[PDB]
């Protein structure tokens, strides 16, 4: 609990923490992925120019 | 005898082969159509050339 009780929080202050331990894992899953289909488009946007 | 039986095979024969060159020729132009409109890359293209050549 990261907050003092009985004070005045503003919008977007973090009160929790609900221990990720999964959604870290499928976000470590997304990144994976997202690392290999950005490196080919960004190929593929090379190439593109040529016709290969 | 020799040259008459060649000059009636090759007429036939001479038919058979530019047909054949008109059919790679259309073939050719149907993949630069591909190649054109954006669906074959340009190394399909060279494929169809020396395959007319």
């Amino acid at each position: 609990r990261l907050f003092k009780e009985g004070s005045d929080v503003k919008a977007g202050q973090q009160l929790y923490q609900i221990d990720p331990a999964t959604y870290e894992a499928d976000y470590q899953s997304a990144q994976a992925n997202l690392a290999s289909t950005q490196e080919q488009a960004q190929r593929y946007k090379l190439l593109v120019a040529d016709q290969a | 005898a020799d040259g008459l039986a060649a000059r009636g095979t090759f007429t036939e024969q001479l038919q058979a082969q530019r047909d054949l060159v008109k059919a790679s020729d259309e073939y050719y132009q149907l993949a630069d159509k591909r190649y054109r409109t954006g669906v074959d890359n340009y190394l399909t293209l060279l494929d169809a050339q020396r395959s007319l050549f």
